[PDB]
Order: C-alpha cells, then structure tokens, then sequence
DNA sequence: ATACAACCTACTACCTC
RNA sequence: UGAGGUAGUAGGUUGUAU
C-alpha cells in the first residue's frame, strides 16, 4: 500500500501573454507567439502530387470539424489559427517526370535505387535553390507510393556510403544547403482517392481530419520560421541536456555516435531549444558509454554555447539519457564543469514492466500520477488519461517512465516536474503531450539523419533542418 | 436592444478589444465597438451616444491603466450609468480588470462600486465569467454548431482533476515469506556437479564451487548420489534478512553477485514450478510465457472472466510471465499476453499472423477487462486461500493478491 | 563458449489521434 | 515519411564462475 504524488499540469505560453494546456487550444483562442506575413511554398512532385497538394492546400483554408470536438478540436483553418496567409497561389512547382521515376525505381539493389532517386530529388530542390529567383520558405516534396514502398531498408521489389531510407537519406543530403523540407505521401493528401480490395480507404481520415490538418499546419508553419508556442515555467538559468546513441552501421567500422539536444531560457524570457550535433563516435561494439576526451568536447561545446547564448555559465545542468554513466564518464564531465555549476545526469527508461488497473473505471490511470520509489528513483506516467480531453493518451493500459537520477544529487520532484514540462515541447505534432522527454525525442531525430550519412562536417543546429 | 457596448482607450487597449468582440460575436453576441463598427465620415460622438442610449443592452469596460481616467471613456461611462438608471438594470455596467499595474484602489468613483471581472491571470477565464454572467442576466443573443463548438472549447479549456481517492490495482505480487539461509554448499567434484544445473529437481547453481541452494545437501542425492556421501558442511549460511538488507560484504562474494544468484534461484524456481502445474508454454524472443488449454477450465470462466475465447475461427488465451526482482522490494512483476492457437491443442507457425492476431484482438479489451483476466489467472495459479509457494522442504510465499496503490486524485467519467 | 542477471539498439506490424 | 502509442521479432554489451 504505496502512495502516488500528483504533478501538477505545466503550462505552454501562446500570444498576448495567455497561457494553457493544450497546444490545440492555445492556438484557436490566442495564436501564435510570433508572426509572419505568409508562407511561400515550393513544391517537387509529379503534376499529380501537384494536384492533390494543391487540393489540400485549398481544403484547408476552411474549417474542418472531427466526430466528436471535445477530444479533438476543430481546426478553424489556417489563416484564422496562425494569422497567415498559406495559399495555392504561392506555389512554385518543379517536375519529376514518371518516366525519370521509373528509369531508377526498378534498379535490383535497394541501395543504388535509393541513392539515384534521392538525387534525382535532391537536385532540382538544389538547383531552384541557387539558379532561381524565387523566394521558398518550405519544399513540400510529394512522394507517391511506389517510391515509399520500395525506399526502405528490408523493402524488395515484387518480383519484376549513405543509408538505404529514403527519408534519412533525403534530410542528410541537404544539411549542406539548409534548406527546410517536408515530405509528404500522396496517401496522405489523398486518403479518400487511395483504396486496396473492396473500395475502402487504406489510412481512414475520416474521423481525424481535424488533427490532420492540425499537425500538418503546425510543422509547416514551425518549418517556415513560426513560433507556435513555448513553455511559461521554464526556471532560471538550469539548463536541460539530452543524449541519444545510435548505430552508425555499414558505412565506416562498428561504431556508435551519441547526438544531443540542448534546451534553456535566454535574457528576453524566451526559450531556446537546438541540439548538439558532430556526433560523438564510441569505436567499440555495444557500448554506448563516451570516451573521456569526447566527454569533455561535449560538455565544453554546451557550456560555450549556453554562455555565448546567455553571458554566463549556467547554475545546473541536467542530462537526460537512456543510458546509465559510468564513472569515468563523469569524472571527465566534472573536470571541465566550473565550480559553480551543479551537474546532475538522470536516466530515463520504459521498460520496468509496471501497469497500475483501476479497480472499477473502465479508463486508465491518470496523467502526471508519479510513485517516488526513493530519493533517486520515481515512476511518472507521461500517459495516462486526460480530463480536459477525456481521453488517454494511449488505448490500452499505459507503460510509465522510470526516472532516476543515475549521477549527483537533487530533488526527485523537480527532476519529475521538469520532465513533465519537457514532454509538452513536440514542435513536430500537434497534441496535448507525448509520453518520452522531447529532448531525448529530438536528439533521436537528429541521430537518425546524421548516422545516415558520412559526409557530414559542420551539420545545423536548427531543428527544422532536421524534422 | 441587442448590441454590447465595449469601452477601452482607444489606441492601448486595441488588441484586448478586438480579441474580445471577434470572441463575442464567435458566440452570436452582438457587439459594437470603435474600432470595428465606427463609420468614416460620421458625427462620432453622436453616433456613440446613439448607440449607447437606443441600442445597447450590456455595458462592458476595458479597465486598465490608459482607460482610468480618458476623457472620451469618461464620457462614455457617465451616458451609460444615466441609461443605465433609466433603465433600472443594476448589472449594465461590467468592468473588465485586464492591467495588473493598475491597483484595484487607484479605480476611478466610477466603477468604484462594481465589481469587475478578473481578466489579469487569464483571459480565457474572463471570458467564461463573461459568458456565464451573460447567461444569468439572459443577454439577448442569436445564433450554429461552430458557435456551440467555441461555447464548449472555452468552458472546457480549464478543466481539471478533482480531490478524490483513488485505489489502483498493479501486476506486482509481493514475496512474503523467504527461506531461513542461503545455502553454500561444497560439491567439490560431484561428478561434475551436474553440469547441466538445469534439469535438477531443484534449482541450482554454481558460483566457485559451492551450489547455491536454499534447500539441504541430500534433497539432491537422486540426481548427485556423490552427495550421499558428501560431509553435511553447506557453510557460510548467511541469513536472508541480513542478505536482503544490504549487510553482507566480504571478497568471498560480493553483495549485488549474492542478489542477482537470489534472483537467478527465484527464477529458477518460477519456472519449475510453472512445469509442474501442467500449464501450455511458449518460447519468446526475450521471454517464456504460460497459457490454459481449451480443457483446462470448464469452461474457461473462471470467476466470470473468461480466459479462452474464439476471435473468428482461432481460439485466443491468456497468458502470464513471471519475472523476479528485488528492486525496490522482492516482488515478482507480471506480464499478461495473447496468444493464438488454431486447434485444441496447436499453435501457429507464423509469428507475423500471430503478432497480427494478438494486435487486432487486444485492441477491444481495455484496463477493466485486463485486470479481471490477470487477476483470475494469478487466482488459478494460487495455490491455497491467500498465497502460493515456490519450492525451494524450503519454500517461499507470494501473495495472490497484487499490491495496492492509492491516489490523491481522481476524474468523473 | 557455456549458464544467468542487468542493460542496450535496429526493425516490422497494428491501432488510434 | 502528418503524428503518437502499444506489441512482437532479431542482434549485442558488461559483470559473476567454469
Ligand atoms: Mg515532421
């Protein structure tokens, strides 16, 4: 018979100074933090994609409503949300013939395919880029289904350096050229025209039109230099910390490469949010523990970028991980770290198999319902039903995190409230929160694009390079 | 009488005002404002005293720290508190207080007297006030479905938990009872001591030299007839309950290697004990799981719950996993599956269907339904009224009944 | 290379929002 | 890859003794 605290819900900061819970709701009533005049899109596609994007973009002008509002917020449409103009007479298109598509699409090794039909996107994407005068916020490459289907690294055809996924491989060649693209699939403009057996769609949209447009509204307007929201109780100058380790594969040895994320508030009360990126390579096989020098470059990198951000150094630095530190780790993290700052490493984890039933309901466990093991281990469960939206974040019965603080000392309670705030900063969605920390989210991404490539040298900080 | 009347000053407190009227006209009310409904080219201020006198039914004030003490707001008040006295409409008037840094003291005599309406800690809240005062009052209003949608989302946008207990059944089975000693004993050679530690009648394990047992040297003379005539020493003994606490030390063998070989034997014994319950297993990529048969329960309802059902043609199953642990108290955590087999006694070859199978059927079950199935699995599986042992002559105790927890908080449906 | 516990990632296939 | 969640399937590392 064990007690379980209650975390109060954080709060996201929309326009005018109002605050709220919901970024769905925050944006219908308030807006957006900042603002811009329009957003100016390019496109890349078969005059089909052009069409169906084209439709889209006209459809989502107006109000779009779900079956049941109170869960899913309707969407007023563009102009009344983000207060600006995203049209179809903005568009500027570029062609990619069916018969270019078909000359690479058919090659026997996925990875040649691959390659040549990612160039074949990536150089009209490049060369309006330098060779036109045109102005383009977002590319909005739409990707048929044929291209998808076979782009992926187990896909094969149905009998007659870098990755072998499209979609990385896309992001990673373009990290040279900043240019901020997002990809779409023509099933996903157009659910309703795309059908398997019996006339009957693939992907059913119907009842969640509403939240389509939403999420696909907030990242365009976050890839076009928007502001959506950011987070109100962010604290002093602590600043938040996020590693991810990945698999580089095939392409130069066994070897791992940890990506971070960095997260903190700035003097104008502002939040900043970018990731740390050269990934740091660890050459042994299974271990994902850094090296002292890459230890220390890291955490020296952070701290530069916080003071030349800021004008000081930071009070507390937190580092979120998946992994568990070493000592070596932090006795090479503590040796670049000044006396004043306080350095704390948790480890999150959700894979400790504990699911809490309600005896009588026919809903799950609340959301933010924390169980302190100790004073350096808690479970907080990120997922769970919410009130507001009536709703759980998940259909069955939710998994929690389990926090710990693996390394230095500090409130298990604020190290929860500061993770609880941290799941609310998904710029890539648009929902009420998700259930892992957004910067071991981001750091993930980054990863994910960076690892896919090995001609990365100087990659963006920004993560709409990235997302 | 239908219009709303909203005073401000007129270039500060622009984006207040139009915020307001676009909302009030969201819901069907109709506003007039300056900034919106002024025509260009008219006698202003006689058009404003019009409108106020013959027009409007509510009166609502932009109080901050510009509109205090405006000449042309000023004016605007005095005209409205005069209809408002023809009137004999105590609530005409309705201050809306959205400066902080103006003092709730510094007011003008005006409004000195109302009560305003909190628009300071947030907007959205105002305006639900707003809306609810409107509805009190019965504030003329014609609307159709988008204006109940924002009606509900601004209700909406502020609710919260509410201050009731709340019980919670979890997976984890907490181990009662342990056994007195854990048990070194020195096999020396023993004919290899058995080297396959795996088929023993009891679980058993090889550290240095020692078989790590909680049970006696000659429980395993059948298996190791060498310890029939091996001297009964079984050294060391270290209590559970100082084992358990953290105290042992030593280099014989550390404290966290002691733990994970108790754990290790609790597994051991999980599943020897699983065996001789006569339950259907199934081999997992990280995992072994246990599952009924179609005869095993008549029929399959135990306690009305239900454990074997038909999803279309192919019969499903609950079933449990087991994992000892001890971390942060000796508890064993358990794991519910679904698993599908086509005939009585059978299973399916192709794990992608199954994995298919088991994602399509639990997608229609929900946490009442998944507590009822655990809780009448772990029942089965309970031995006596209260408990049920693991076999060690020694044994331990886990309670049938999984650990409690208990909320501060709670919804309403 | 064998046995275990205690951690780690890459990869699909469904489900709903 | 519009986005989250829940599962399953493979592989590996450290430690403890042969
Ligand atoms: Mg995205």
């Amino acid at each position: 018979m064990k007690e379980l605290i209650y975390i109060e819900e954080p709060k996201i900061l929309f326009a005018h100074g109002q605050k709220c819970t919901d970024a769905r709701d925050g944006l219908a009533l308030f807006g957006p933090l900042n603002n811009l005049y329009g957003i100016k899109s390019g496109v890349i596609g078969t005059k089909q994609g052009l069409k169906i994007f084209r439709d889209y973009l006209d459809h989502i002008q107006k109000p779009i409503y779900n079956s049941n509002s109170i869960t899913r917020p309707m969407f007023p449409g563009f102009e009344a949300v983000f207060d600006c103009k995203w049209e179809s007479t903005g568009i500027t298109f570029k062609e990619v013939t069916n018969e270019d598509i078909g000359k690479f699409l058919y090659n026997s090794s996925t990875h040649k395919r691959t390659y040549d039909l990612v160039s074949l996107f990536i150089d009209k994407i490049i060369s309006a880029n330098k060779n036109e005068d045109e102005n383009v916020d977002v590319w909005f490459v739409i990707v048929p289904d044929e291209i998808y289907k076979y782009c992926r690294p187990n896909s094969v055809l149905p009998k007659e350096n870098y990755d072998a996924q499209f979609h990385d491989q896309f992001k990673a060649r373009l990290l040279k050229h900043t240019i901020p693209t997002q990809i779409f699939r023509e099933s996903t403009l157009a659910w309703r025209d795309f059908k398997n057996a019996f006339g009957l769609p693939i992907r059913d949209f119907s009842k969640i039109e509403g939240h389509l447009a939403w999420t696909i509204s907030t990242a365009a307007f976050y890839k076009a230099g928007g502001k959506p929201w950011k987070l109100s109780d962010v604290r002093n100058g602590v600043c938040y910390l996020g590693l991810v380790y990945k698999k580089v594969e095939k392409s130069k040895n066994p070897r791992n490469a940890c990506c971070a994320a960095q997260m903190f508030l700035d003097n104008g009360d502002g939040t900043v949010f970018k990731g740390e990126v050269g990934p740091w390579y660890n050459p042994k096989n299974g271990q994902y523990h850094l090296e002292p020098k890459e230890a220390k470059a890291l955490l020296s990198q952070s701290l530069q970028s916080y003071k030349e951000q800021i004008g000081e150094y930071p009070k507390e630095v937190f580092i979120h991980a998946k992994t568990r530190f070493n000592h070596q780790e932090w006795d090479a993290f503590l040796e670049v770290t000044p006396k004043e700052t306080n350095l704390v490493g948790v480890t999150i984890s959700k894979t400790k198999p504990l699911k809490l039933y309600k005896t009588e309901g026919d809903y799950t466990i609340l959301r933010g319902n924390a169980y302190v093991v100790n004073e350096r281990s808690a479970f907080l469960w990120t997922v769970g039903y919410v009130p507001k939206i009536q709703t759980a974040l998940s259909m069955e019965v939710p998994n929690p995190l389990f926090i710990e603080i693996n390394k230095g000392e500090a409130d298990i309670k604020q190290v929860l409230k500061d993770i609880l705030s941290l799941t609310k900063l998904n710029y890539n969605a648009c929902i009420f929160a998700d259930g892992e920390p957004v910067t071991l989210r981001f750091a993930d991404k980054i990863g994910e694009i960076l690892t896919a490539s090995t001609d990365i040298k100087t990659p963006p900080l920004a993560f709409k390079y990235y997302i | 009488r239908n219009k709303i009347f909203i005073s401000h000053a007129t270039p500060d407190d622009n984006d207040f005002t139009r915020w307001l009227a676009l909302k009030l006209i969201g819901l069907g009310y109709e506003v007039w404002c300056d900034i919106l409904f002024l025509d260009k080219g008219v006698d202003f201020w006689s058009n404003i005293e019009k409108v106020i006198r013959e027009d409007t039914c509510k009166f609502l004030l932009v109080s901050s720290s510009y509109s205090n003490q405006r000449e042309g707001v000023l004016k605007e008040l005095a005209v409205a508190a005069k209809v408002k006295k023809q009137l004999k409409d105590d609530k005409f008037i309705i201050p809306l207080a959205i400066d902080e840094q103006l003092s709730y003291d510094d007011i003008n005599i005006d409004i000195v007297r109302l009560n305003a309406i909190d628009f300071k800690m947030s907007w959205a809240r105002g305006l639900k006030d707003i809306l609810e005062a409107f509805e009190k009052q019965k504030v003329p209003k014609e609307v159709a479905s988008k204006s109940n949608l924002l009606y509900q989302q601004i209700f909406l946008h502020d609710k919260s938990v509410i201050e009731k207990e709340e019980i919670y059944d979890s997976n984890w089975l907490s181990i009662l009872s342990f056994p007195e000693e854990l048990r070194f004993h020195e096999y020396n050679w023993m004919l290899p001591k058995r080297f396959d530690v795996r088929e023993l009648t009891f679980p058993a394990v090889r550290y240095k030299n020692y078989l790590c047992t909680f049970a006696w040297a000659y429980d395993f003379t059948y298996h190791l007839p060498k310890t029939e005539t091996y001297h009964k020493s079984k050294t060391i003994r270290i209590p559970t309950e100082e084992i358990l606490s953290g105290s042992y030390d030593s280099n014989f063998i550390r404290n966290a290697e002691c733990k994970r070989l108790i754990v290790q034997l609790l597994n051991k014994a999980f599943e020897l004990r699983m065996k001789d319950k006569e339950v259907q297993e199934y081999e997992m990529s990280n995992k072994t799981a246990y599952w009924l048969e179609k005869g095993k329960l008549e029929k399959d309802k135990f306690e009305k719950t239900m454990l074997v059902g038909k999803q279309k043609d192919k019969n499903w199953h609950f079933a449990i996993s087991g994992a000892s642990k001890l971390y942060p108290f000796p508890v064993l955590m358990i794991s519910s599956h679904i698993f599908f087999t086509a005939d009585g006694k059978k299973l399916i070859d192709s794990s992608s269907v199954q994995h298919s199978s088991r994602r399509r059927q639990g997608k229609n079950w929900w946490n009442n339904t998944w507590r009822t199935k655990l809780l009448a699995f772990i029942k089965y599986l309970s031995d006596d009224d209260t408990s049920f042992y693991l076999e060690m002559e020694e044994k331990v105790f886990v309670s049938n009944e999984p650990v409690k927890f208990k909320g501060n908080v709670s919804y309403n449906i």
